[PDB]
């Protein structure tokens, strides 16, 4: 299909210069006057140039399932890939995944004990008996543990002067224990007596500085099972709060710099450390928590889910819900955190070296065409319903052995996966005919390979010696050509390319006519630099994720997409990971016009009929205002107000969202007549 | 790529945090801040003073006042220059009042020339909270004198209590009838207010409870009997049973106690309150919660006991209506968390203020503070941090102020403030991206070009979250007019760092290698298990940096003990004395000086006597080898065009070793050298500014296999100039983006024929497919197709000159996928700058062909055109064509062609909202005429300062009648009174049917007045505001018979179009539209 030629010396040589590019073995298919490098080219060019098929060595990348032996579940498979990985050819194989067995579950409960909680906090002092009864409907026999959290406890985070260090929640009362990071309630158990005997025992308590110290805890959950002890089977966690949280960088405001250690420093189960550690970062528990297999579920007040709907694609293991003040739904929200936590399947990998690339598809049981994505990610599949990860591993380089792993998010399944180079070909060796290359080489597959002094189709001639005048009229492409093209001392109807002992230089070609410098640049390297790509014979061959002349762009479109990921709003297209926007909108995303004619005056009517129902779009509303939906809060965008059928001044807010045309409003429910 | 990682100075003191913080001070000093040093009893924050000379720190003493504690100082710091002055912070002042604890800021303010001021000026004073108490007095018979007197005395007991001015009592007594015995006016004003408790005596009578009330709520709490505005309002009624003949109901009455915001406490004595009804009534009389407002009383004994605890209930004071939330001021701002001179003066980050929304202090000469941040209209900017980190951008005049908001939504956002009239408002706004990226954690404004203005400014993120890499830095360009603010480029670490810090620290380093172009620093301390590490960023051309690094020291490469290497980042100065801008980095436990090396640029020359190998010479004469020839080669190597860093001694003399090669990397080396046998020859030389010029004789032998592939002599250079002779200085280097190998062409003569004399006659021709007109910015590939014949001798190394000017040059362009006759050709060119003033040639040899006598080719030529390229009005390039055999004749094969020049601009004209939309009339009034406004918003967006021309069209008379009325054009800043007018007769239309569809008045059917005011110099991001006045009548519209006619005026910029043309597609943009309507 394609074959460029690199130096070809050899078989393999001929292999690392792309997936098409086969290598004829059979003897004197070198023509007197056609040279070594003819043996190389596509499968069907070596036949048609009356090669034996037989003798067309071509490495093919393939895949081995070796299945694990026997016993336990049929839910992950196959257990062992092994690859033969040729460079440029995909090494694609299948993963079957059918969860149907149920597995015990550990549930634990992470506890908001501010002063704004004691509406949740006597609630669920006396659930404890619907929470195992609710879990043991699928699973067999859950448990169940607790911890809880306010903050770290040192200015300006909570108050520190004695009096309210001591009654930290409002002077108002006792019942309220002193402020503190995050205490540990024991163990996960088999007794919702346990749980009554230690949760309903202690204290609320209280914060100064509103968000809420909980990744302190939540890095200390995943830190001690030593101390509290986990349950390798579904690890969950439940957040529960009226407020937000702190992150890495907010110590600084206490004078505390260093970074989170990671490290349980627990005694007597309370984080006393918490004040000499700063937050952990975002990421740092997305991994920590994927590290020990946790599943966090976010039981936040209606006023927060937004900002923790936002930490479901940085932990994809996670789930969101809105509930009330109560706490008085926490039971029918982790019914719907399981039903749809366990309706996703996700495949992720080990840290590939930068030599290698895996790509997934992924198609879903209920009927959605999928491939090409760099995620195995499948929704609402249900029970026992096998899906399809087909897992295709691509390599750059002729690389060395190794072994890695891809594993499915939210279990401790592994695919052990093992990486052979595909290079050397198969072929016989010095042993047989050391006649051929006049003892001063050997043959592999057909063409003698000759000693470091000696050269020739038959290693006859010699490094130093003469060249032949007849031969120099095949030692140069042709009539208006230069022997080798210059940069070559001809020998023996064949070039012997110059040395330009420079970066990266090196002429080859069968008359010196390629380089890998020549190439086009990109930012201020050859073909953009190594890392982006390769040059040869003045045209860029790009590495992967990038693309382009030479290699002036990333294969990604993540750039050109907004947080509701379209490319470049609804009013540009993608190119580079850059948009293209059309009239005035402006980068990077395309979403704002900031000059456009702002176009409060003609929705005037359609303001008026969508809050106040009255105006000229009576009956004719919905297909009057087709681009417009109404919203009960206010909006972000364009600041409008003028004179409706009446005379009234209508003050509304106009948000444009992505398309041409289509927009959100906010219509103030007060009109302003006279 | 200069940073010198061999000869250091590393300043380690184990002083607690020593390094967390640094700034370069005073040309002189490194100064380090250790926040966490206890240097007293409950006081910590230390600083330190290093210099080059000495290698050593000594800590800074600092009278450090008593009244902030534990401010932690060191953890924030600021250095400028007009003079010197140095700025320190510890912003976790300690603050007790009394049962609460406060971090107000304190900052130091010290200077060479100056005393140590403190800001701000004043320590924080304590809050307070005012509060009015009315005490409601029962004074019905029931009571006996003796339990009254105890009553009298309780409330003596509670009033003392209460330390004014902050509180203030009032008192009534109430039965049948009311007694005010004094009002809050009289309390204030008394020396000792209890005297007034004692000239009171008992009423008796009846109890009218509700009435007492509804008294004291309608004069107590006003204004006029000294209840004060904004003052927390209490009112405690004491009585021994229920009200009985109160012609008022609680029901009647109690709403305005609640309307006005009056908190209801009940005390309730004797055994009267125990039952279920007497209960209810107190629950009436007091304010819901009932149990927190409500206290039974035995006798009038038990009243002693409640005392203390309800003196501690009324003190546990709050707003209660929404929530009873958790809303502040500026109590906890820990004034002075981010530091940052101006030309004002300087700035203190304000970030705990008003519940950790944030803003900032600017601190003008020795005058009132101001305080920048958003409006209290921005709900959304709580808990954001806006001032964690705060840096100034600075562009030809106004300053601004770039704040940035770590926790903004949990995600991140900064904010560029600028001064409207005298007022501080919002510029533009960013945001981040990733959920917790911490965007806004860095600020750094660069200025690329150095020009004195800020290009763009680097936000970092140093916790972004990535699988691979940690952090990044966001490349914002400067919005200039009030436009959109956006961002460019992302940058990132050398990746298998998820948590190295990337982004942490900036710093501008300045201009580093001598190109005139900015080099910043950034720090990644938490790389390699928090060992950490730098990196040097370059400036690219124009307003933008560089997507990879240039170097990467890691400090672990520096060092086994570094922690946390490039926590701290200061450059840009020459704290050593020694000519060239100097890195501080801090990590944990030590600071460190890095030095930048001098970047020497060589220049090189290479030519030989002759030009060609004569056959002459070549030709054999039978015995071998005899008679050898001899060539001259001189090359010239000179050091220059980019000296600027330095002069004078140490730019001058630098030894340099020369490895010149005949025929390299080949086995028939068909020369040598007549100084040495071998193809090689080597030397060391002396350069200084201009040129050192040596003749080398090269030895070739009579016969010579090859005598086509002309004879190359390369250069291989490198500097062995170790000992230069001032300050002891670094080992200069060598531009690693710049060349060190340099080749030079000995072509041979050709046998055209043993009878033919050789001529070669080559002639050459180019143009420029498809283009139209040139416009710089918009057109920024040109694309040259060259045709060039031989009409004579085989052409070996055919060689085409172009000549154009500095502002473009050749870039290799690659086509395939067999498309085309077109340019498959390999080929070799070279830029080069020439002559004296400003133009360029680029010279491109076709190899490994002959191109033979009779054929011809054409190829593809692309020249990229810099969008700030100046050219003048007039493009002119020219093409040589010639062999590699020189050229032996006259006449010039010289082919050239010149163009006109446009160039790029981006302008735009929009209506503005605040316009008469909508006049009205009705019925009666024709005759009068209204005042009605149209007001236009034009912005030079562009690059340039062109001049415009606007143009307005305003209908003035519609068939004989009046419609507008004496418009003018107000113009009110910068008033060029500049505008003209001019009338214009109208296309003559079948008006009634042509109002009939779209009645709308525009100057299709009304004789118009037509405005010109033309800008004699609108410069970029110039704003001007331009408005179109007039009584507009109503007598017309009668003419036109309908109910709904609005006006319409056009504006449309005009500027010279053969000069400068506007940016592609966003060419609508400069005419605009705005209407007002008229209703009969
Ligand atoms: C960026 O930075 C800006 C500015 O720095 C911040 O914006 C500011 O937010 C602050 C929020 O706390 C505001 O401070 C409060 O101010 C109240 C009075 O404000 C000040 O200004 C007064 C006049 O200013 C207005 O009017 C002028 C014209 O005269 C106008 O030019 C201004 O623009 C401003 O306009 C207002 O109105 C328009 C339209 O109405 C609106 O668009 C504006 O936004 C403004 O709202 C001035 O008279 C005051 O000066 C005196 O009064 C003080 C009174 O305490 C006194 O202490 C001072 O010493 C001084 O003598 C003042 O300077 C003030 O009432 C607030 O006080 C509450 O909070 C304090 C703590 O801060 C508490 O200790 C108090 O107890 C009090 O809370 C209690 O009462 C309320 C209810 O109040 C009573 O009234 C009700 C009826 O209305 C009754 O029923 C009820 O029972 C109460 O008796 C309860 O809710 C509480 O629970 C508690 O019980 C507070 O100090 C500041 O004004 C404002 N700045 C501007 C320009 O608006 C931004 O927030 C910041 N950005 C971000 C994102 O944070
Ligand atoms: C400003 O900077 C100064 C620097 O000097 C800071 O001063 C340090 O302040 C801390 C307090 O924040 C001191 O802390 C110490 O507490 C240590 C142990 O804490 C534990 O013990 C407490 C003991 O109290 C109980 O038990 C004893 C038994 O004898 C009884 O007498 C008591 O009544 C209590 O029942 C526990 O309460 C607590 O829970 C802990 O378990 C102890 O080792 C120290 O001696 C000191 O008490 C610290 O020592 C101070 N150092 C110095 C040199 O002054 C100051 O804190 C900073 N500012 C602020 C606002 O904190
Ligand atoms: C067009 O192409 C021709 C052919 O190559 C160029 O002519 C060459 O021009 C250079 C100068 O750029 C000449 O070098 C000169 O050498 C003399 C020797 O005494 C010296 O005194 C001068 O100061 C200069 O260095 C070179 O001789 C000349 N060669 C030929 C064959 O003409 C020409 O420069 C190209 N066009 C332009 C605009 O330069
Ligand atoms: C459970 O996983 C933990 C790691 O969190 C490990 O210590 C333990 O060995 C696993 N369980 C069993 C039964 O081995
Ligand atoms: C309804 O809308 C159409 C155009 O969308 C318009 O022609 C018609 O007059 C409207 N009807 C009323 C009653 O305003
Ligand atoms: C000083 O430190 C001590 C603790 O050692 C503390 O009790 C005291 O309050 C601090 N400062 C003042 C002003 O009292
Ligand atoms: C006249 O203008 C006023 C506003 O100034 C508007 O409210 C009124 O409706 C107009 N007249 C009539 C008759 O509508
Ligand atoms: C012009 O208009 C203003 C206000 O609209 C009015 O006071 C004045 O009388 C008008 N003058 C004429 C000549 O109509
Ligand atoms: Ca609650
Ligand atoms: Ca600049
Ligand atoms: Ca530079
Ligand atoms: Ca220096
Ligand atoms: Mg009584």
């Amino acid at each position: 299909q394609e074959c460029t030629k690199f130096k070809v010396s050899s078989c393999r040589e001929c292999i690392e210069s792309g997936p098409g590019c086969t290598w004829c073995q059979k003897l004197n298919f070198t023509g007197p006057g056609d040279p070594d490098s003819i043996r190389c080219d596509t499968r069907p060019q070596l036949l048609m140039r009356g090669c034996a098929a037989d003798d067309i060595m071509d490495p093919t990348s393939l895949a081995e399932t070796q299945e694990d032996h026997n016993g336990g579940q049929k839910q992950l498979s196959p257990q062992k890939v092994t690859l033969y990985l040729r460079p440029g050819q995909a090494a694609a194989f299948n993963v079957t995944f059918r969860r149907a067995k149920g597995y015990p579950i550990d549930l634990y409960y992470l506890m908001d004990l501010s002063y704004s909680m004691l509406d949740d906090l006597r609630n669920v002092k006396k659930l404890g008996g619907d929470l195992l009864r609710a879990l043991n409907e699928i699973t067999e026999s859950g448990r169940i543990g607790f911890g809880s959290f306010v903050d770290k406890t040192v200015l300006p985070f909570v108050n520190t002067h004695p009096d309210k260090l001591r009654n930290p929640c409002p002077n108002k009362e006792k019942e309220c224990q002193p402020p503190f990071a995050f205490r540990h309630v024991l163990k996960l158990t088999n007794n919702s007596n346990q749980f009554q005997t230690e949760v309903g025992k202690q204290l609320i308590s209280g914060n100064l500085d509103a968000p809420e110290g909980g990744l302190d805890a939540m890095m200390q959950v995943a830190a001690c099972p030593e101390e509290i002890g986990w349950r390798n089977v579904t690890r969950l966690l439940v957040f529960a709060t009226d407020d937000g949280f702190h992150f890495a960088g907010d110590g600084k405001l206490g004078a505390i710099l260093t970074p989170n250690d990671g490290r349980c420093h627990l005694e007597d189960n309370l984080y006393k450390r918490s004040n000499e550690f700063d937050y952990p970062s975002v990421g740092q528990l997305a991994h920590k928590l994927a590290e020990n297999n946790i599943q966090p579920i976010f039981a936040v007040t209606s006023r927060m889910v937004k900002t923790y709907e936002k930490l479901t694609e940085i932990i994809p293991k996670s789930a969101v819900g809105e509930l009330s003040e109560d706490s008085s739904n926490v039971v029918q929200l982790i019914k719907n955190a399981y039903n749809k936590l366990s309706s996703r399947v996700f495949l992720d990998h080990n840290a590939l070296p930068d030599t290698l690339k895996v790509t997934y598809d992924s198609f879903c049981s209920n009927g959605v065409t999928h491939r090409n994505q760099p995620r195995g990610d499948c929704d609402g599949v249900q029970i026992n319903v096998p899906i399809t990860f087909q897992v295709k591993v691509t390599a750059t380089e002729c690389i060395q052995e190794q072994s890695f792993v891809i594993r499915a998010l939210g279990f401790t399944d592994i695919v052990t996966v093992q990486v052979l180079p595909q290079c050397e070909c198969r072929c016989r060796d010095q042993s047989r005919d050391r006649s051929l290359c006049h003892g001063k080489g050997f043959l592999e597959c057909g063409i003698c390979r000759c000693d470091t002094g000696y050269i020739g189709k038959n290693c006859e001639c010699q490094t130093q010696g003469r060249s032949s005048q007849e031969l120099e009229g095949s030692c140069r492409k042709d009539n208006n050509s230069i022997i080798c093209s210059g940069l070559g001392d001809c020998v023996c109807g064949q070039c012997l390319c110059h040395t330009s002992d420079v970066p990266g230089k090196l002429i080859y070609g069968q008359y010196c006519e390629c380089d890998t410098i020549n190439c086009e640049r990109y930012n201020g390297q050859v073909c953009g630099g190594p890392g982006r790509g390769l040059c040869f014979c003045g045209k860029c061959r790009c590495h992967p994720g990038f693309e382009g002349s030479a290699c002036q762009c990333e294969r990604t479109t993540e750039g050109c997409l907004n947080p509701r990921r379209v490319e470049c709003s609804g009013r540009g297209r993608c190119r580079c990971n850059v948009c293209e926007c059309h009239s005035g909108y402006q980068l990077p995303l395309c979403q704002e016009c900031p000059g456009c004619p702002s176009p409060c005056g003609k929705y005037i009517s359609c303001a008026e009929c969508l809050k106040f129902e009255k105006g000229p779009f009576g009956k004719n509303c919905s297909a009057a205002c087709p681009g417009l939906q109404l919203s009960n809060n206010p909006v972000k965008g364009r600041t409008c107000k003028e004179r409706d059928s009446e005379g009234c001044w209508v003050a509304y807010t106009l948000e444009q969202q992505d398309g041409m045309d289509r927009y959100l409003i906010y219509v103030d429910e007060s009109r302003e007549c006279v | 790529f200069n940073l010198d990682t061999e000869e250091l100075t590393a300043f380690r003191v184990d002083s607690a945090g020593f390094g967390d913080s640094v700034v370069q001070y005073a040309n002189s000093w490194v100064v380090v801040g250790a926040p966490q040093k206890i240097t007293a009893a409950n006081q910590t924050g230390g600083l330190y003073q290093c210099g080059y000379s000495t290698g050593a720190c000594e800590p800074i003493g600092l009278q450090v006042p008593p009244e902030a504690v534990n401010m932690s100082l060191g953890l924030s710091l600021a250095s400028t220059t007009s003079p010197s002055q140095l700025l320190a912070c510890g912003p976790t002042v300690h603050h007790e009042c009394g049962r609460n604890m406060y971090l107000t800021g304190l900052c130091f303010l010290l200077g060479p020339t100056q005393l140590t001021q403190r800001l701000p000026v004043s320590r924080q004073e304590c809050p307070r909270q005012e509060q009015d108490i009315v005490f409601l007095i029962d004074g019905s018979g029931s009571i006996s004198s003796r339990n009254f007197a105890t009553m009298m005395n309780f409330v003596r007991a509670v009033i003392s209590q209460f330390q004014r001015p902050s509180t203030q009592f009032s008192l009534m007594q109430f039965s049948n009838k009311f007694q005010t015995h004094f009002t809050f006016e009289e309390f204030r004003r008394s020396s000792n207010p209890l005297s007034l408790l004692a000239s009171v005596h008992q009423l008796q009578g009846f109890t009218y409870t509700a009435t007492a009330i509804q008294n004291v709520v309608h004069r107590l709490f006003h204004a006029s009997y000294g209840a004060r505005r904004d003052a927390a309002k209490i009112l405690i009624v004491i009585t021994d049973g229920k009200k009985e003949g109160d012609s008022l109901d609680y029901k009647d009455v109690i709403p305005m106690a609640d309307a006005a915001g009056i908190i209801r406490y009940a005390i309730g004595v004797g055994l009267a309150f125990q039952n279920r009804n007497s209960w209810k009534e107190l629950n009436d009389i007091a304010s819901k919660p009932s149990q927190e407002h409500i206290f039974k009383v035995e006798d009038f004994d038990a009243l002693k006991d409640i005392q203390n605890q309800l003196k501690e209930k009324i003190f546990a004071i709050e707003g209660t209506e929404t929530t009873s939330s958790s809303s502040f001021e500026l109590e906890m701002a820990q004034e002075g968390f981010s530091a940052v001179f101006t030309p004002d003066g300087p700035v203190l980050g304000a970030v705990g203020s008003f519940t950790w929304s944030g803003g900032a202090f600017l601190y003008p000469p020795n005058m009132s503070p101001t305080f920048i941040n958003m409006s209290q209209e921005n709900v959304d900017m709580r808990d954001s941090y806006l001032g964690y980190s705060t840096e100034l951008a600075l562009w030809k005049g106004v300053q601004s102020l770039v704040l940035g908001a770590p926790r903004y939504q949990h995600t991140g956002k900064a904010v560029i403030f600028t001064q409207v009239s005298r007022q501080w408002r919002m510029k533009a706004e960013v945001t981040g991206t990733q959920i917790g990226s911490y965007f806004g954690a860095s600020l750094c404004s660069v200025d690329v070009d150095s020009d004195g203005s800020t290009d763009l400014v680097l936000i970092g993120a140093p916790h972004y979250y990535e699988q691979t890499r940690g952090g990044q830095v966001s490349v914002c360009p400067l919005p200039r007019g009030w436009r959109r603010w956006w961002c460019d480029a992302v940058l990132y670490g050398e990746q298998g760092h998820p948590w190295g810090r990337f982004g942490a620290a900036l710093t501008v380093l300045g201009d580093v290698n001598g190109d005139k172009l900015t080099d910043v620093v950034i720090g990644a301390p938490g790389e390699e298990e928090n060992r950490g590490a730098v990196y040097l960023f370059h400036g690219v051309l124009g307003p933008s940096i560089s997507p990879s690094h240039s170097q990467r020291i890691a400090g672990s490469q520096l060092s086994s003990r570094l922690q946390y290497f490039g926590q701290a980042l200061s450059g840009g100065q020459d704290l050593t004395q020694d000519g060239l801008v100097d890195l501080a980095v801090g990590a944990r436990g030590q600071v460190l000086l890095l030095r930048t090396r001098p970047v020497l640029w060589v220049g090189v020359s290479m030519q030989f006597i002759p030009a060609e190998i004569p056959r002459s010479a070549f030709e054999c004469r039978e015995q071998v080898v005899s008679e050898q020839t001899l060539v001259q080669s001189n090359i010239c190597l000179y050091i220059d065009k980019r000296s600027k860093n330095l002069l004078g001694s140490r730019d001058l003399q630098s030894s340099v070793t020369l490895d010149l090669a005949l025929d390299p990397g080949r086995l028939s080396p068909r020369a040598t050298f007549q100084e040495t046998k071998n193809r090689s020859l080597s030397r060391v030389r002396v350069l200084g500014l201009k040129a050192h010029c040596e003749n080398f004789n090269l030895l070739l032998p009579s016969c010579v296999e090859d005598s086509v592939t002309p004879i190359t002599l390369r250069l291989n250079f490198t500097l062995v100039g170790k000992p230069l002779l001032a300050f002891r200085n670094l080992r200069p280097m060598l531009a690693a983006d710049a060349q060190r190998y340099f080749t030079a062409s000995l072509p041979f003569e050709k046998n055209c024929g043993a009878d033919h004399i050789c001529q070669d006659n080559l002639g050459i021709s180019f143009s420029f497919p498809g283009l139209k007109s040139l416009l710089v910015g918009s057109n920024l590939e040109l694309n040259a197709e060259v045709m060039v014949w031989n009409d004579g001798e085989d052409s070996y190394g055919t060689t085409i000159t172009f000549s154009h000017p500095a502002g473009l040059s050749y870039r290799y362009v690659a086509e395939g996928q067999k498309q085309g006759q077109l340019r498959s050709l390999h080929l070799t060119c070279d830029s080069a700058p020439v002559g004296s003033q400003g133009t360029w040639s680029t010279s491109c040899r076709i190899n490994h062909l002959i191109f033979r006598g009779g054929a011809q080719i054409t190829f593809l030529a692309t020249f990229d055109v810099s969008p700030k390229a100046v050219l003048g009005d007039r493009l002119l390039l020219t093409a040589n064509v010639s062999s590699e055999n020189n050229t032996p004749r006259t006449s010039k094969t010289t082919f050239q062609l010149e163009l006109p020049v446009k160039y790029a601009v981006y302008t735009v004209v929009s209506s503005h909202e605040q316009f008469t939309k909508y006049l009205n009339f009705s019925e009666s009034e024709e005759k009068e005429s209204h005042v009605a406004m149209h007001r236009y918003q034009v912005n030079n967006l562009g690059q340039r300062d062109l001049p415009v021309s606007i143009n307005f069209w305003v209908p003035v008379e519609l068939n004989q009648e009046a419609v507008w009325m004496d418009v003018e054009v107000s113009h009110p800043q910068n008033p060029s009174l500049r505008c003209s007018s001019e009338k214009i007769a109208p296309p003559a239309s079948d008006f009634l049917a042509h109002i009939q569809k779209n009645p709308v008045l525009d100057c299709s059917i009304a004789g118009c007045l037509r405005f010109r005011c033309d800008v004699p110099s609108f410069s970029v991001q110039e704003e001007l505001d331009f408005t179109l006045k007039g009584n507009l009548s109503f007598g017309w519209v009668r003419q036109i018979l309908q109910k709904k006619v609005s006006v319409v005026s056009v504006a449309e910029i005009t500027f010279d179009t053969s000069v400068y043309s506007q940016l592609p597609g966003q060419e609508a943009f400069m005419r605009a539209q705005t209407t007002t309507v008229l209703e009969k």
